[PDB]
């Protein structure tokens, strides 16, 4: 008898009114999870953060989909945020594997 | 004619603050600030957003002061977003608007009244220096400000200080009480230091009472956030709990309001005099993106250096104050907090010359040339023993010296 | 995004069904009007999610 | 067959033959423990070794692992 009702919200160029409307609609909806899937944002900021903070205000898990910045990896601030795309730091492990393959020790990281 | 907003939520003497609002001497600079006081509730953040929107749209608010009485860090956490997204700076002086979060935004203009983590660590180490207790241990949870505290204490201690146990507890995972009880067996020093949250502190005290590591020979010292409110005492805080809290007794709400108004006014005067221009753009609540054009970029540089005729109210880069006033509290047998000592300007003052306890025998002696040598403390070193000399002129005065000799070696 | 959304929704469905297997069912309040109390099973539900394992 | 005292003497001989001169003593509530304690006390004081003995560990009940673990540590 478990029922699933689907609710999604659109885009607005601003972020204060976007966050306000999102918080009001999700509070009125009593959702369990939040999904954000905007890779090609015209703004290069890549900021779904206020939704995650407001969800952490009630410890509501958030699962990211697009952004791979390591700022979301910090659970001390992002207390209720997850994602299924690993950050670029795993490319560091990939480069370590490459170093294992080709026997390279000294690098010049910039 | 700057516009200053005062918001009060919870019980407070609003009439007294209003009467004491015009208690500053601002006649030496043409500022004539306008202050509006409004009462609010703790319903939800969106209500606060609406209230500040209305205030800045109507009175053209160039500065917001928030005071409350809750024990939630979310107040400043969300107020940081408003302060960053609005050209008007915001200040917090009391209640939920006082606890320092991790950090403020680069564009943030929000400041708080209180000391930093490192200053509290320094005061706590001064306390451990005052009464000769040099064996300790540190345990904390995954609150963001843990690495700062650990690194600060490690650097400061890097006198025979001996740290032998450091513990990190992750309370997000449940059913870990057995693991916590097993891993608390590593504690061996008589004194253990904790850095967690209030409910987490209660849980940890439950675990400790289950393991019985808090009866007589173990004393705990905790930061300000563990206590927070003196009026309420949690269920099982062990008697003899030591902590340092902001001096909220001799520094009341009207004083905080006057200090905030004065610092805002003098920063605005400095900005409008040194640069001859005061950034007071169109305070538009709707579509704030276009209202951020007149970015000050220097009012913040004039918001971190303020003197109030004796009170150096300068702030730090992270957002905290530079010269806080601190008091120390102790949990006696009955559930209350007593006023034990004061700390100010790297000076520690203790009312009790000896810390009372919750075998031991006192020794009397006299200085003899080869056997008992007494000298003043280092402006005591190794291989010496501290000794107390009473002074009779008032209250019983003692001065600490260093005693050694042939008899002392035996 | 087409396959990513499908994988995410499937994970969400199985995680929700895993949570419904246990007791202490809690629901969020209406925080927009005078609700500052936290969801009590927040960390508990996150812990439920951490141990999730999938083959789809 | 032998009693507890003869076997205890044999045990101390075995310990001496390997020069393990540091030990402790753990006893339960099993009857006959005090005679063993007294025999060990009398045997050590008249020996050529000079054994290092830690304080005797005595259990009270089925260990709650609350105060018994304090002695076990
Ligand atoms: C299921 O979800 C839809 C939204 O996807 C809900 O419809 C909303 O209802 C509220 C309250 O009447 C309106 O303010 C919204 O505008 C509606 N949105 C849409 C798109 O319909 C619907 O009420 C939900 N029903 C259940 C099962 O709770
Ligand atoms: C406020 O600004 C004044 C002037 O720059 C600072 O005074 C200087 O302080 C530094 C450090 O003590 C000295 O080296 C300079 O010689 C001082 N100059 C003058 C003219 O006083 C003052 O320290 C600043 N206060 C704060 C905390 O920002
Ligand atoms: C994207 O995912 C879908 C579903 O797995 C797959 O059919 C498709 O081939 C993928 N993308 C492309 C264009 O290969």
């Amino acid at each position: 008898k478990i029922q699933l009702n689907a609710t999604s919200v659109t885009h607005k160029p601003n972020a204060i009114q976007m966050a306000l409307s999102v918080c009001e609609d999700l509070i009125s909806s009593q959702v369990y999870a939040i999904l954000v899937s905007h890779p090609p944002t015209p703004n290069d900021h890549f900021t779904p953060t206020p939704v995650s903070y407001t969800a952490g205000f009630y410890r509501i898990p958030v699962l990211g989909l697009t952004t791979r910045m390591s700022i979301y990896s910090d659970k001390s601030i992002h207390l209720s945020f997850l994602r299924t795309v690993p950050p670029y730091s795993h490319q560091s492990s990939v480069w370590f594997e490459m170093m294992r393959v080709y026997n390279w020790n000294h690098i010049i990281l910039l | 004619s700057i516009g200053i907003a005062v918001i009060l939520v919870g019980t407070s003497d609003e009439v007294a603050i209003k009467d004491a609002h015009e208690k500053d001497d601002f006649h030496h600079l043409s500022v004539v600030p306008r202050v509006e006081l409004v009462a609010m509730n703790e319903t939800d953040p969106k209500s606060i957003i609406t209230r500040i929107c209305d205030l800045m749209s109507d009175r053209k608010i160039q500065g917001v002061v928030l005071a409350d009485d809750t024990d939630q860090e979310a107040i400043a956490q969300i107020l940081d977003f408003i302060s960053a997204q609005t050209l008007t700076p915001i200040l917090g002086i009391h209640g939920g608007s006082s606890m320092i979060m991790a950090d403020k935004d680069e564009s943030s203009m929000f400041f708080q009244f209180g000391p930093s983590i490192e200053q509290q660590a320094s005061v706590m180490l001064n306390i451990m220096e005052e009464y000769d207790w040099y064996i300790f241990s540190i345990v904390t949870t995954y609150f963001p400000g843990y690495q700062d505290f650990v690194n600060k204490i490690r650097s400061t201690i890097e006198v025979g200080w001996e740290l032998e146990e450091v513990l990190l507890l992750d309370m997000s995972l449940d059913d870990g009480d057995s693991k916590i009880q097993n891993q608390l067996k590593k504690l061996q020093s008589p004194i253990i230091l904790l850095y967690c949250t209030k409910e987490e502190a209660t849980y940890i005290f439950e675990v400790a009472n289950s393991v019985g590591l808090t009866g007589y020979g173990y004393t705990w010292i905790v930061p300000s956030l563990v206590a927070g409110d003196t009026d309420t005492v949690p269920s099982e805080f062990p008697t003899g709990l030591i902590s340092v809290s902001y001096d909220e007794w001799d520094y009341g709400l009207p004083a905080r309001v006057r200090d905030g108004i004065a610092i805002i006014t003098t920063a605005a005067s400095d900005m409008l005099s040194e640069h001859s221009f005061i950034p007071e753009p169109k305070s538009s609540c709707y579509n704030t993106h276009e209202k951020r054009i007149y970015q000050s970029n220097m009012l913040n540089r004039y918001l971190i250096n303020v003197t109030f005729e004796g009170r150096n109210l300068s702030f730090s880069e992270d957002g905290y104050q530079m010269h806080p006033k601190l008091v120390i509290i102790l949990l006696n047998k009955e559930r209350k907090w007593e006023r034990v000592g004061k700390w100010k300007d790297k000076s520690l003052q203790m009312k009790y010359y000896v810390w009372p306890r919750m075998d031991h025998l006192s020794i009397v002696t006299l200085e003899e040339a080869p056997f008992v040598i007494v000298e003043s403390v280092d402006p005591c070193m190794r291989n010496t023993v501290p000794c107390q000399k009473r002074i009779i002129s008032e209250e019983p005065g003692y001065i600490k010296k260093c005693c050694k000799g042939f008899c002392i070696d035996i | 995004e087409s396959a990513h959304i499908s994988d995410a929704v499937g994970v969400v469905a199985q995680a929700v069904h895993e949570l419904l297997e246990k007791e202490n069912i809690t629901d969020p309040p209406r925080g927009c009007v005078g609700n500052t109390n936290i969801w009590k099973t927040g960390p508990l539900f996150k812990r439920v999610l951490m141990s999730s394992k999938y083959a789809d | 067959g032998a009693s507890i005292q003869q076997q205890a003497t044999v045990m101390l001989k075995i310990m001496q033959d390997y020069d393990w001169h540091v030990f402790s003593l753990v006893t339960t509530i099993f009857p006959g423990y005090r005679d063993f304690i007294s025999f060990i006390k009398t045997t050590v004081d008249n020996s050529f070794v000079g054994w290092d003995m830690q304080n005797v560990i005595t259990l009270d009940t089925s260990f709650e692992d609350a105060k018994t673990q304090v002695q076990l540590k």
